[PDB]
């Protein structure tokens, strides 16, 4: 049974829709509402310091066994983290609120969490933008011959878009996960290794922690740095786990979309 | 054809004496909560028509029948069909209040579906038609109350849907616009199309339309076209302001007669 | 004493062309933004009254002038001096859709500041007054649209304040309530307090005021009693929509020469 | 100039005012949203357990010098962050909100964030009760003799009833220090040491640390197991140091507030 074709059509034909009024909330909530504007580079960049300062200061010594990772390994992989933590929570209400101001219109409600995702995605071009500014003092000028991250920056806007399915029309049902992703997207922060190196254990509980295909992409973003020209075959026994989880998340999210579309109106 | 397929449409949103549900429940899903319809078994037929007047007391909510038609309800029981029907009309709903008019005419005519060269297209007369001029560049939180209505009607009519469905408004507008909306709205009556109009004001309803419901807390008591029904409406009224037999010994006996019309 | 002491009175909120403040600025905190009145040099008398209508078109706003009388914004250049004014009208707004009926009259009257004994010696007359009879035990976001604005009257009009604001409804329940609502309003005419009136209907305005002020984009254009204020009002507008000759070729004069008419 | 006789006026002449409105919110937020209620006792313990499973595996041993400090030390000290992570980010932005449908009614606006703390002050006489059962079974019962902490208690009171009006008035004017405390409640995590031991350090960085006078609190629910019954004494050279903090926010919040309470209309 392929119901997903049905919502995978609706976001081909409204792709300028997703796009002009995704930078609106950008307008709505980012500006004109107070002075001097993006704190959202002003905010992390105070956020990163603090946890650097309480985890550099356990792992002074005893770093990443390559010369460089430092802050350098950390930062790296802290640019996931921000399109994660204010963005799975903002997706999931996107539903709660302004259904009485949808509901009332004539366009398909799928694409309703699909775009303030891409709303935040613009965070990155802005904070993954000013990294290459701190990366030009590398030993590397920029790594030209390996910079090549589209296909791992596709995985963040693939896993986002298909899993603020479960936890956006699932959320209006109950409106009880949106205490349990509240504190679901504490958990991965410790899940997944942002900050140790998870070489401290024997292969069956290391290989047993990305299972959270999160840390994949951590490993795309800290592989920015490295060289690894063809970062597939060295883990592609779980490469392709990665894009079997996503078509999971796909397919039964639009099936539990599909059953519920026409019904939250009362919640 | 026919314009509508309303047949035995019931509708029941119950009640909840305390918090929310499982406010008692254990693993089976049921819960504990007292019974109480909105809508009772409503059949009628449009037969292309004109406009429709529907009429009441609010106490029968009334914006229940009509979103139904709009298809954005689930009746509990009942089946409808009609055609490609409007969302109702947009008016005062959907304008976020930080952007400006220019901005917020691409949120709503975005919404309601148009390509990107219809927007452009139908840019300079929206505009044209609001008369806010300077005030087009600032976002919608300064203007006044009367200026966001002045707006939002003004988006929110070139729809071009098959079934209209107004709000208890029809002129929101201002003195010397309403004498513009007005006419707007006489197009809709020249092009033929179906308007279920919803007022309170009997002399509005009685200068635009041709057929008209009455429902009586989900019961449709009497459906004609205007020449019978609104003076027996009005003939309710006349009864029911005057005294109506003293509004603690009978009124009172009314409701608990139409408390019992929530059942046999 | 004299019920307003309103002297040449200013009000100027500002135009911003782009983002808000800092936009462009520096360690001083100097702006550049285009400047943009809304009231401008308005002075009159009450002389204890007993009533005062508001009319004209609402790109002057019209709710400026009032809440500046009710002592919520402050005027940017002018005093008023008046007495213990009321809050003007709370009607449908500051009632919270998640608390049943009998909370948000806990709310309201808490909110306009009563005893805990005289909420409830107020209690059963307002259950009384709005007749919900069972929904009164269920919250505010079940209610249609007509029992929020029947709510909301019921709790917002035993204030005894001394100087009343009203917004342009008067009268916004339904039919066979808003007879029990101009009764209503009768005993504040009776009392003799002061009451300042907002509408856009002639025909409510001529039948509840006794002076009447005309406000045409911040500038008092006129003030007198009834007689022969709105008749030229009224002369007005038959100027303004039958042709007014050609309103490209005279109302966007009119226009300029009115937005030459915010300065010298 | 003594302008907060004006402010704390205010609040004698509604303390039913302040009690009754007080728990609408609490049934607002916590109740009648969704299913089964009370989820922050259900959430905090789920999010007490993550930073335990981090941080008491680092601190595996090495604990407290006394018989008893592992997670019991731990848990007792957690109890006041709930009540500032949570209580003040929302008392900021609560005058945000709602002015609207604030001023025009007629009451002192200066109470309108001092109930929304104490609505988030049952927060604790449901967490902090659920810590008895746990702290029974510990090898006292409950030590009967101390556990004497209202005054300890009132100071989470007096602290926070007067910082939310340098982060209350002075938010709407500018509409920037929310963005602030947004960052500044993240790093009373670490400022303060709700995890590790500070007797890592000689008597001048770590005598000045204490400066934080949220430090002091922790130091009260941390002695709900030790037996001080005079602990004021041994520390009595600033905890008069607390108590003059609290009266320099509580002034310099009035004449922030007086200065500026009948313009923020506009904003």
């Amino acid at each position: 049974m392929r119901s997903a074709v049905t919502v995978l059509m609706e976001h081909i034909r409204n792709l300028y829709l997703i796009r002009r009024l995704s930078l609106f909330e950008l307008k709505s909530d980012n500006s004109n509402q107070y002075l001097g504007i993006l704190w959202e580079i002003i905010n992390p960049m105070i956020q990163i310091a603090i946890y650097w300062f309480v985890f550099g200061y356990g792992i002074r010594g005893r770093h990443p066994v390559g010369h460089i990772p430092f802050i350098l390994w950390m930062l790296a992989g802290m640019t996931v983290w921000f399109f994660v933590n204010q963005a799975v929570l903002q997706a999931s209400k996107s539903v709660y609120t302004r259904i009485r101001m949808v509901a009332q219109m004539n366009f398909p409600i799928s694409v309703i969490p699909t775009y303030v995702i891409t709303a935040k995605f613009y965070q990155h071009l802005m904070l993954l933008a000013v990294i290459f500014i701190i990366f030009q003092f590398t030993p590397y000028h920029v790594s030209v011959y390996l910079v090549q991250l589209p296909y791992y920056m596709f995985g963040l806007l693939a896993l986002l878009v298909s899993f603020s399915l479960i936890t956006s029309t699932l959320a209006t049902v109950v409106r009880d996960v949106q205490m349990i992703v509240q504190s679901l997207v504490r958990i991965l922060l410790y899940l997944t290794p942002l900050l140790w190196d998870p070489s401290h254990l024997p292969h069956l509980v290391q290989v047993i922690m990305r299972l959270n295909p999160l840390y994949y992409i951590v490993e795309g973003y800290r592989s920015a740095l490295l060289g690894t020209s063809w970062y597939l075959v060295d883990h592609a026994s779980y490469t392709v786990y990665f894009w079997v989880v996503v078509i999971l998340f796909f397919v039964f999210g639009s099936m539990v979309h599909l059953k519920f579309r026409a019904h939250f109106v009362d919640y | 054809e026919h314009a509508v397929i309303v047949e035995n449409v019931t509708k029941k949103y119950k009640l909840f004496k305390r918090t929310s549900e499982r406010l008692l429940d254990m693993i089976l899903p049921g819960g504990y909560g007292e019974d109480f319809y909105a809508l009772r078994n409503v059949s009628f037929t449009a037969d292309k028509g004109d406009v429709i007047g529907i009429v009441g007391v609010n106490g029968s909510g009334k914006s229940t029948l009509s979103n139904i038609i709009a298809g954005i309800l689930p009746p509990t029981s009942g089946t409808i069909k009609i055609d490609g029907q409007a969302s109702l009309i947009a008016i005062s709903s959907g304008l976020n209040n930080q952007l400006t008019g220019r901005e917020n005419i691409e949120l709503k005519c975005l919404m309601l579906g148009f390509s990107k060269k219809q927007i452009r297209a139908m840019e300079p007369d929206i505009i044209e038609f609001a008369d806010i001029g300077k005030f087009i560049d600032q976002p919608v939180k300064t203007y006044s109350s009367g200026m966001k209505s002045r707006l939002g009607f003004a988006i929110s009519v070139n729809i071009d849907p098959d079934v209209l469905v107004i709000d208890e408004a029809l002129s929101v507008g201002d003195q010397t616009f309403a004498d513009k909306c007005l006419d707007k709205m006489n197009e809709f009556k020249e092009r033929g199309k179906t308007i279920f109009f919803i007022s309170h004001s009997i002399g509005q309803v009685k200068s635009f339309c041709e057929k008209a419901l009455w429902l009586e807390y989900g019961e449709v008591r009497g459906y004609g076209t205007v020449a019978e029904i609104i003076p027996q409406y009005e003939k309710f009224l006349k009864e029911y302001r005057a005294m109506s037999d003293k509004e603690k010994r009978q009124y009172k006996e009314r409701v608990m007669r139409k408390q019992q019309g929530e059942f046999l």
